[PDB]
């Protein structure tokens, strides 16, 4: 299904650090299959890269509800608090990762 | 058809009097009439902790999540269930889950907290104690 | 179809449990099945004020208040969710309306005087709380 | 729809000099969207870099026509114009661009 | 049916007896049989042009050529009816529509140098005059 | 339904093509179809006006005014076919509701100015004349 | 079809060098288009600079069952038999690319 | 149904208007509901003829030829096309079978001999026109 | 019904007679009763194979495999009649797909090594003997 191809086309485009289709790619892809947990991660992930946290956390957020093992996730997620300056929350989510 | 609503109605008001014990089984009733009520589950949960039978609270309030995800009171109540069950690995991750949905839930950051520091997790405990204070300092 | 009518019922038990949270998504199936209903639109605003949730309860008070005039108790409670929205100058044309409604009530009067004394009327607050007074020196 | 992915595949082509990849991505949103200016103006700008400048004429007509406040695309039109060596249309869209 | 037809027919052979006056309305009335019609929309703006009511005209080329949007006619008499409004700006994007439609149109490319000399784009005037004389010397 | 229509188009090729003398016969067809037609009428009005059958014409032109009424066309014609008659009254009343349909029309004025001089309202007719020579500069 | 979008992404990250996102993306292409002989050689091409010569062998053998006049295609699976180990069965595919 | 002429009436009016381009598409419109039509592939031909695009009338010109043999008139019509599209044997051909169809037509011998001398057949062009003279000496 | 299919059966039996020629007119019966079948076309290439008119054997063997792809026998045996009606080079190329389909069988070695030699590619050739002496001892 395109759900695929279209992350497909994500990851390529994020792996050659081409973030501004990557964001896009991943987009149509969520639109068919929102629970994929490697697909929000990978978009909060291009956001982070683009210097957008808040919306980087909005979405790693969801990464983290539908895998809560994402230590991956968890780390980026506190990075991306300690850049909006909540360095309690970063902490926390720091020692998360640590702890998963 | 009506009644499958009319049960869970006859629940509510036999947990709103005090006679629990039937409750549940109107409740029971109501769900075989439909599965898929995300409401009649999520009050059986309730219903089933009150008599102190958590095991079967633990599966209710699961089951209720699996049926409407997202639902950031169910996951405190399951945590509450799993701490009194002593499963305290599943009432932090419940709990983690509950501030990941609200992060501005000081109640869930106090829980949190609590099991943290029962579970021996103390800086993070403390953090999150740091969280629920800074959230509400009156939860 | 009773159907209709039987979630107001069920909104109204859940409120009855403190389990408001659950009490206005249970009314919303209501109006989703009836939009007309002056009572479910009434329920549901005096619910979503006791939330904290004040803009949406001061909606739906407004939308109720459209599908039957007159009701000077809708327009009063209108007021006390403006009132808590700071949008005081609405408040005082609520309580205004609540008076023309009803020149009897008491209440109706008290608020017209605290509103006004807010919002800088001094005069006219004064007489209101005045007339308060008169018309109930009971209260 | 799926014109949206395989623009951006053709984007993503374009950016990182793949102009066949380009060029037949393109191709293949087009016929599923033939209103989208922007993919007419990109395709031209795939066969001007080719060296196809009747192509890219082509194109690019077609992008101006389907919107005229396009000035990049009058510009690039009057280069292959003029890559044609007809110096009096390269004229004419090259001040068609300043003006707009 | 064919009467929808039909009153283009009528309003063909009115104007061809010049009465066009008449004739506008029977295009109306096949329109309103059938607002899609390229034919009706495109000669009813002639008739109007000559009737001197460029006001209409003007929407009337509009409304055709949303129909037929490649057409490198249409837009040529729209651009006649824009510089008669005096709207030059518009006249020019027309007729710069109309030679990208047809590259080899010499009569657009010299009615585009006049536009755009009227306008004050001296140079580019220049260009399209220049390039209207080559593509044709009689145009 | 459409045969209805055919016969207008049938009379206006006959006018149209030089054989008056069929088109008043394929009008009247088409009449006797539909009297209620006012496009109908209204060419069978100048139809016979140009056989010089006037005293038909003049009923003609009046039925069409008749059944549509205010088109300032119709009045000016049935002026000059009036005119031809020698019923001069009738033809300035003609002409005065045309100018008053249309207070803008110099050839109006010009009609009405020519009809009140042969009728002997120099006054009126000079004033007329100057009328029609104010609203446009070639009449 | 969007087989040739899949297929287009497989080429662009297959030149790019990202074969192992190649794999994926001309497997997504195959599933639908079963006889396209391009698709089967670039997946074994893919394999074969991922290294994994067992897999390129079966793909290379399906490609040129498809496209028996396929040099190429011959060549690189005597190479991929050669890294097998298979001396006889490589010599008998280079001679089969020489004769092509 | 009488669409199938009512578009070739259309398509002539068009014509008649000196509207050519519409009147090309409406004779298409005619041909795509009955092809087996001579008259609007006849018309079509002459249209496009004078749009110039001679190659595209050829074709149309021969069709109808194709559809109704023995049509003095189309074949001289096909044979002028030829003629200015320089393939002089084809036209030499037209014109022959012209003669062969009407022996007595001097126009035919008049443009046979312009295009057997054209062709280089001197000889047979004296003929020709010398046919043609003496067919119709007050030509 | 089965009929369908009994023709197969038919002529199968008549080639287990030994009563060739029959079975060939029983195969096209059943192939004209289904032409997708891949049993009867394999079966009617061996028969007209045996006798040895194998011009057609060959395209029965291609109509087979081109119904049924992806097999090694079909593609054996085609090479073999391909080999003895002397093209030698579309023998080569079926047997290469035998061993394409199947690496490990000998016998499509060997006689593509036999075809190889007599068409002259010496060394190949000696590669698929070896090939096929290594695949199994007995050939």
């Amino acid at each position: 299904e395109e759900a695929e191809l279209a992350y497909l086309l994500g990851e390529l485009a994020y792996k050659l650090g081409e973030y501004r289709i990557a964001i896009r790619a991943y987009r149509i892809a969520l639109k068919r299959d929102p629970n994929n947990a490697e697909a929000w991660y990978n978009l909060g992930n291009a956001y982070t890269k683009q210097g957008d946290y808040d919306e980087a956390i909005e979405y790693y957020l969801r990464a983290l509800v539908l895998d809560p093992n994402n230590a991956e996730a968890a780390t980026n997620l506190g990075q991306a608090y300690m850049n909006q300056g909540d360095k309690d929350r970063a902490k926390l989510m720091l020692l998360l990762a640590l702890k998963l | 058809d009506v009644s499958a609503l009319a049960y869970v109605m006859l629940g509510l008001l036999l947990s709103l009097l005090n006679r629990l014990s039937l409750a549940a089984e109107a409740y029971k009733k109501a769900i075989e009439l439909d599965p898929n009520d995300a409401l009649a589950w999520l009050l059986l949960g309730s219903v089933l902790e009150k008599l102190k039978r958590l095991d079967e609270a633990a599966e209710a309030y699961k089951k209720a999540i699996e049926l409407k995800p997202n639902d950031a009171s169910a996951w405190k109540e399951l945590g509450k269930v799993l701490e009194k069950l002593g499963r305290l690995d599943e009432a932090a991750e419940a709990y983690l889950i509950a501030i990941m949905l609200d992060p501005e839930d000081a109640e869930a950051a106090k829980e949190l907290g609590k099991v943290l520091e029962k579970l021996g997790e103390l800086e993070m405990a403390e953090e999150a104690y740091k969280l629920a204070i800074k959230l509400d300092p009156n939860d």
